[PDB]
RNA sequence: CACAUGUUCC
RNA sequence: GAAGACGGUCGAACUUGACUAUCUAGAGGAAGUAAAAGUCGUAACAAGGUUUCCGUAGGUGAACCUGCGGAAGGAUCAUUA
RNA sequence: ACGGGGAAUCAGGGUUCGAUUCCGGAGAGGGAGCCUGAGAAACGGCUACCACAUCCAAGGAAGGCAGCAGGCGCGCAAAUUACCCACUCCCGACCCGGGGAGGUAGUGACGAAAAAUAACAAUACAGGACUCUUUCGAGGCCCUGUAAUUGGAAUGAGUCCACUUUAAAUCCUUUAACGAGGAUCCAUUGGAGGGCAAGUCUGGUGCCAGCAGCCGCGGUAAUUCCAGCUCCAAUAGCGUAUAU
C-alpha cells in the first residue's frame, strides 16, 4: 500500500491503416501548414476531437428538454465558447458534428504567434515559445501546446526577461560586443 | 440461431459451449495436449544446448540447403531443430554454446521454404544474432 | 483410390490390430 | 555440405560508405519534406515521377 | 561417396527415350548441366554385372588403374553442341551397344573413361 | 479380338 | 502441590496393502506423413478402353476383381399401336 | 482456479483477463496439538512427528525472510544487504518512546504526460502572379524553394555557483558566469516485387550463399540475395518472439 497515481491514459490513437496514401496527405499538409513536430500529436488533437464529438453525438440519442442534456450540454458548450473555437452565434448542441480537425489548430499558440504577427515564421514562432521569449498574462510559456483561451488572446505578447522584448541582450550580441571593444583597444 | 423460444437460454448456452469445442483455433488453446507437445510451454523464448548444426533441404523449386541447427532444451529435455536466421551466421555460433531459440511467427506450422522447423535463434552466449551480424558486438575469444 | 477399398483395406487391418492384441490379453 | 557457409558476404566487394551532410531531424526533417510535396510542384503533363525513380 | 556419384554421373537402370531429348533430361536431372559439362555417358543394366568388371569375371586390364568390360551393354553418349557452357543446354544422342572401360577403386567403378568396339 | 507407359529448365 | 501412572480423546507420522493420476523403457508387429524424379503394373479422369459409385460378403502382388442389392453424381429427362 | 470491485478490447452485442496496492477469504517448510488472553488453533508464541538444515568439547543446544533488503537455485522473466519517523498513521503507563507499516532518494526505453536536435537575412539560382513584347527578355511594386555561399541574432544539453527544495538531501523551478556555422554538441529503427507508402540505380552473387509472415525471387543482363547511393513509413523510439 503505496500513496501514488497509477492512472494512465493515452492521448492519441495511432490509425487503422497505417500505409494509405490519402491519409498521408492530409496530416502533412497539417504540419507544414501549423509547424508540428511529428504525426502524434496529429492524431492527439484528433483524438481529443473524438473525445467531444462521441460526448456530443450521444446526447443527440437522449431526447430533448432532459436535464442531463440540458446541463450536459450547456456545459460541453460553456468550455468550447471560452477557448475560440465556437463563436457565441453558434451555441447549439447540433454544431459540433461539423466542428472540423484544423479548428483546434488555430488555437495552439504556436500559431497564435504567426497569427499576431510577431514571429517571422510559423517554425520561428515554434522557437520563440522554446527559449521563453513570449509570456501570456505575465506568465511564460515554455510549451507549444497551450491551448490558448479567447479571453488572454489580446495578453500575448514578449516575455519580461527577452531580448526581443524588455529584457536584457543576449549571448550572441554579448559576444560580438566583447569582440566589439576588445578588438578596438 | 434456430430455436427461438422465450426461455430457452440453456439450449442456447450448451451449444455455443458443445459447438465450441469443433473450433480448431479453441480446441487447441482450450486443452493442454497441445501445449504438451509444445516444447516451449507457453513460453515466448526458450534457452537451450546447441548439440550440431543440420542441413534440411527445401522442397518446392526455390530449393536450397538451409542452415539449421539440432538444441538440446535446457528446461525440458527436448531436442529441436531449431534455425540460424540471418545469411552466413552459422560461423557466429560455435558448438555447445547456450542458444536464445524462440517461434518462428506462424506459431506451430512449417513455414514455407523450411520444412518441419518452427523455431530460429535469436541470441548466443547473451549476445544477439543482429549484433554479430551487423558487427556491432563480437564474440570474445 | 475407391472410397469403397480404403475402406476395405481398413477392415482387414482392423481385424488384425485387435487379432494381435487379444492373444496378449 | 556447410562448407559454403557466407559465400557471398564475404566476396561481395567493399564500398566505403562516404561521407555526407547529416539531413536535420525534429520537425524540420517535416518542415523540408512538406516543401517539395505542395509548394514547388508545377503542373507537368506526363507520368507522375517515382521519389526513387530512375531508369 | 565416389561409388554413389559414379551411380548419379555414369549410371541410369531403364532409359526411357534414347534420343536427343532424353540425352537433354537425364543430364539435368542428375546436376550435371551447372555448368553444361561438355559430354557424358550412361550405362544401362544391372548392377552387379557392373560389378563384375573389377577383376576377370568380365573386365580385362587396361592402362594403369582402368578395365575394359568382357561383355558389352547398351551406353548413351550425349555430346554438347553450342557454343555456350551455360544453360539451356543443347545435347545430340548416340545409341549403341559398346563396352566400356572404368577405373574401379576398392571394387567399385567411380570414373568411366571410354565406351569402345571390340575389335576391327 | 489386343493397344501399356512419359522426359517437362522454359 | 510437581514428576509419574491408569483411562479417555483429538490425532501428526510410519510400515504395509488397495485404488487413481501423470510421464516414461521395451525385442517385435502395425500404420501415418514427408524427402527423389526408385521397382512393379494401370485402378481412376473421355463409353479412361469391362461405365462410374454405395452397402455387404469371398478372393487376389499391388492397384483392385467378382457375387448380390442399390444409386445417378450416367453416355438416355425422349423411340412411338 | 483466491473470490469481488475491476483491467484490456470493442459500433451494437460480447470475447478475454483479474497472483498484483480496495474489501473479504486462506496460509506462514509439511501436517497435528496447545498455552495465554476479550480476541489465536497465533507461528518475527509454544509442544510433537516428517523433510531440510546450524554449532559442539560428541555430553547437547538451537532453527522457520509466502516481513524490508539481500544470496543461491529456478529460469525467457524481475532493483539497494540505502536514508528517516519530518509526512501518513498505529501502539503504550504515554506531548517525549517505538514502528524496514510508511515516507525519502538509488537501479529502472514495463508504461504514461510534455518535449530538443535549429531560426533568419542577403546573394548566386530555378519558379509563380503583372505590363511591354506575335517569342526571346526585363524590372521586380509581390513572393516560393534550393545552394559546406556569407552574415550576425536567439537558445539549452552541459560545465557551474547561490538560494530554494527536504528530517537532511537530490531533481524540478530561480539567478550570475561561460557555452554551437559542417550549431562534427553528427537520431535511429524497419523497409523500398505484390499484399503495403517507397529506384526496373550500380557492382558482386549464379537455384549457390541466402531472402521473404503470404504469394513468391535466385539456373550469369536479380525491380525481392549481398553492398553503396538514393528513397519510404514511424520518431526517442522501433523491430522481433509469444499471449489474447
Amino acid at each position: 500500500p503505496v500513496a501514488r497515481s497509477w492512472v494512465c491514459r493515452k492521448t492519441y490513437v495511432t490509425p487503422r491503416r497505417p500505409f494509405e496514401k490519402s491519409r498521408l496527405d492530409q496530416e502533412l499538409k497539417l504540419i507544414g501548414e501549423y509547424g508540428l513536430r511529428n504525426k502524434r500529436e496529429v492524431w492527439r488533437v484528433k483524438f481529443t476531437l473524438a473525445k467531444i464529438r462521441k460526448a456530443a453525438r450521444e446526447l443527440l440519442t437522449l431526447d430533448e428538454k432532459d436535464p442531463r442534456r440540458l446541463f450536459e450540454g450547456n456545459a460541453l458548450l460553456r468550455r468550447l465558447v471560452r477557448i475560440g473555437v465556437l463563436d457565441e452565434g453558434k451555441m447549439k448542441l447540433d454544431y459540433i458534428l461539423g466542428l472540423k480537425i484544423e479548428d483546434f489548430l488555430e488555437r495552439r499558440l504556436q500559431t497564435q504567434v504567426f497569427k499576431l504577427g510577431l514571429a517571422k515564421s510559423i517554425h520561428h514562432a515554434r522557437v520563440l515559445i522554446r527559449q521563453r521569449h513570449i509570456r501570456v498574462r505575465k506568465q511564460v510559456v515554455n510549451i507549444p501546446s497551450f491551448i490558448v483561451r479567447l479571453d488572454s488572446q489580446k495578453h500575448i505578447d514578449f516575455s519580461l526577461r527577452s531580448p526581443y522584448g524588455g529584457g536584457r541582450p543576449g549571448r550572441v550580441k554579448r559576444k560580438n560586443a566583447k569582440k566589439g571593444q576588445g578588438g578596438a583597444g | 440461431g434456430k430455436c427461438r423460444g422465450l426461455r430457452t437460454a440453456r439450449k442456447l448456452r450448451s451449444h455455443r459451449r458443445d459447438q465450441k469445442w469443433h473450433d480448431k483455433q479453441y480446441k487447441k488453446a482450450h486443452l493442454g495436449t497441445a501445449l504438451k507437445a509444445n516444447p516451449f510451454g507457453g513460453a515466448s523464448h526458450a534457452k537451450g544446448i546447441v548439440l550440431e548444426k543440420v542441413g534440411v533441404e527445401a522442397k518446392q523449386p526455390n530449393s536450397a540447403i538451409r542452415k539449421c541447427v539440432r538444441v538440446q532444451l535446457i528446461k525440458n529435455g527436448k531436442k529441436i531443430t531449431a534455425f540460424v536466421p540471418n545469411d552466413g551466421c552459422l560461423n557466429f555460433i560455435e558448438e555447445n554454446d547456450e542458444v536464445l531459440v524462440a517461434g518462428f511467427g506462424r506459431k506451430g506450422h512449417a513455414v514455407g521454404d523450411i520444412p518441419g522447423v518452427r523455431f530460429k535463434v535469436v541470441k548466443v552466449a547473451n549476445v544477439s544474432l543482429l549484433a554479430l551480424y551487423k558487427g556491432k558486438k563480437e564474440r570474445p575469444r | 483410390m475407391r472410397a469403397k477399398w480404403r475402406k476395405k483395406r481398413m477392415r482387414r487391418l482392423k481385424r488384425k490390430r485387435r487379432k494381435m492384441r487379444q492373444r496378449s490379453k | 555440405s556447410l562448407a559454403r557457409v557466407g559465400k557471398v558476404r564475404g566476396q561481395t566487394l567493399k564500398v566505403a560508405k562516404q561521407e555526407k551532410k547529416k539531413k536535420r531531424t525534429g520537425r524540420a526533417k517535416r518542415r523540408m519534406q512538406y516543401n517539395r510535396r505542395f509548394v514547388n510542384v508545377v503542373p507537368t503533363f506526363g507520368k507522375k515521377k517515382g521519389p526513387n525513380a530512375n531508369s | 561417396s565416389r561409388y554413389t556419384h559414379f551411380l548419379t554421373q555414369h549410371y541410369d537402370a531403364k532409359p526411357q527415350g534414347r534420343d536427343d531429348r532424353y540425352c537433354e533430361s537425364i543430364m539435368r536431372r542428375r546436376g550435371l548441366t551447372s555448368p553444361c559439362k561438355d559430354i557424358n555417358t550412361f550405362i544401362h543394366g544391372n548392377k552387379r554385372s557392373i560389378k563384375a568388371i573389377c577383376e576377370n569375371k568380365n573386365g580385362n586390364p587396361h592402362r594403369e588403374n582402368l578395365r575394359i568390360s568382357k561383355s558389352s551393354f547398351q551406353v548413351t553418349t550425349c555430346k554438347l553442341h553450342g557454343g555456350s557452357p551455360w544453360p539451356p543446354c543443347q545435347y545430340r544422342a548416340t545409341a549403341g551397344f559398346r563396352n566400356v572401360v572404368v577405373a574401379c577403386e576398392n571394387g567399385l567403378p567411380v570414373h568411366l573413361d571410354q565406351s569402345i568396339f571390340r575389335r576391327p
